[PDB]
């Protein structure tokens, strides 16, 4: 078992910046390195075969260097559309592996996140739920808390959230927060409101409606 | 040169999976075909390759007697099974082609998802997410879609069938009590809706199901 150690684990660059990322072999394995790119709910593509050749249609940015044990990919000016794991792999011996990967995320100025808020369907009312729905769209960074209130009182439970990935273009995230309640909870109660707390505001930023 | 590989299947544990990778564009013989492993939110394993030719295979030492390769050469087609399925096994898989002995994978598979679960398969409910109630007096609109309650993934979501692409944010799904939710955002400008029909369409394959949400003014 060749390990292949690939470093960073993570990192987060500027557009323009160069990125170099390392993949260390446990043992010699001559030129027989490649270099992967897997950009989001897509299969790793091959950037860069036996160490140093660029692979068809690969831009010129990504380039590969190395030999025997210590192995880099560089790209010499990261652009937006760069996000992806990266992955390096030997296939000089059998059982063949791969590094641990690196996601490289892109850095940008800081983007406050735009709240809106959705009241249940009347479909999902007639079938006895209420769900209400919080966008929190293009925003950076990635770091960002909801609370949810009704009436003027924090509600905790039923809350799912999810984060979509980076964004390719504007390399901003955004993010999702669904409460769930009963029928019955959502017809007693007036006021709902989702509170955004982000590194961009020093107060929520906040949504509301009233049912009445 | 294509690797075609098998949709996404739902199996319980204790079962085995056999998934399959069709190729074409080349002479299927010339070339090993290899499985690759990735859970959700882990690195790429090598399962192991073929020769179809030969029909020699090799091993990753941690995949032995877990995945059996096989091809059909009449169909110029790879397989491979997994065995005493568990939701370790939960994963996407793929498969790539080296290119002859120089030890790289030029052509790779979109991969196929197995989900390993007791689970049982349940229809998406499907809720149009208009604006709150009123008048709006901003530039742009915000719309979205709720996909509540379903087994297993995926679903996919487009907006007018896909000709609304731009400004959509659709997040991916989370498993609570053994249902996923997933839901969308669209945004266009206050011009363009309501004046313009604007639709949610859903599709689990997995339960037959089919939707579409047209977005109506509350």
């Amino acid at each position: 078992n060749i390990v292949m150690t690939q470093s960073p684990k993570s990192m987060s660059m500027s557009v323009g910046e160069r990125v170099t990322l390392t993949c260390k072999a446990s043992e010699n394995v001559v030129t027989y390195v490649s270099w992967y790119q897997q950009k989001p709910e897509q299969s790793p593509k091959l950037l860069i075969y036996g160490a140093s050749n660029r692979y068809t249609g690969v831009p010129d940015r990504f380039t590969g260097s190395g030999s025997a044990t210590d192995f880099t990919l560089t790209i010499s000016s990261v652009q937006a559309e760069d996000l992806a794991d990266y992955h390096c792999g030997q296939g000089y011996s059998y059982p063949y592996t791969f590094g641990g990967g690196t996601k490289l995320e892109l850095k940008r100025a800081d983007a406050a996140p735009t709240v809106s808020i959705f009241p249940p369907s009347s479909e999902q009312l007639t079938s006895g739920g209420a769900s209400v729905v919080c966008f929190l769209n293009n925003f950076y960074p990635k770091d960002i808390n909801v609370k949810w209130k009704i009436d003027g009182s924090e509600r905790q439970n039923g809350v799912l959230n999810s984060w979509t990935d980076q964004d390719s273009k504007d390399s901003t995230y955004s993010m999702s927060s669904t409460l769930t309640l009963t029928k019955d909870e959502y017809e007693r109660h007036n006021s709902y409101t989702c509170e955004a707390t982000h590194k961009t505001s020093t107060s929520p930023i906040v949504k509301s409606f009233n049912r009445n | 040169v294509q690797l075609q590989q098998s949709g996404p299947e739902l199996v319980k544990p204790g079962t085995s999976v056999k998934i399959s990778c069709k190729t074409s564009g080349y002479t299927f013989t010339e070339y090993t075909i290899h499985w690759v492993k990735e859970a959700g939110g882990k690195s790429l394993a090598w399962i192991g390759g073929i020769d179809p030719n030969s029909g020699g295979t090799n091993y990753s030492p941690n995949f032995k007697g877990k995945a059996t390769l096989t091809v059909d050469k009449s169909s110029s087609t790879a397989y491979m099974d997994l065995r005493s399925l568990s939701s370790e096994d939960s994963a996407v898989y793929f498969c790539a082609r080296i290119y002859h002995y120089d030890g790289y994978f030029d052509v790779w598979g979109a991969g196929t998802a197995v989900t390993v679960s007791s689970a049982k398969t349940t229809a998406p409910s499907v809720y149009p997410l208009a604006p709150v109630c009123g008048d709006t007096t901003g530039s742009s609109v915000t719309l979205g879609c709720l996909v509540k309650g379903y087994f297993p993934e995926p679903v996919t979501l487009t907006w007018n069938s896909g000709s609304l692409s731009s400004g959509v944010h659709t997040f991916p799904a989370v498993l609570q009590s053994d249902l996923y939710t997933l839901s969308s955002s669209v945004t266009v400008t206050s011009s363009t809706w309501p004046s313009q029909s604007i639709t949610c369409n859903v599709a689990h394959p997995a339960s037959s199901t089919k939707v579409d949400k047209k977005i109506e003014p509350r």
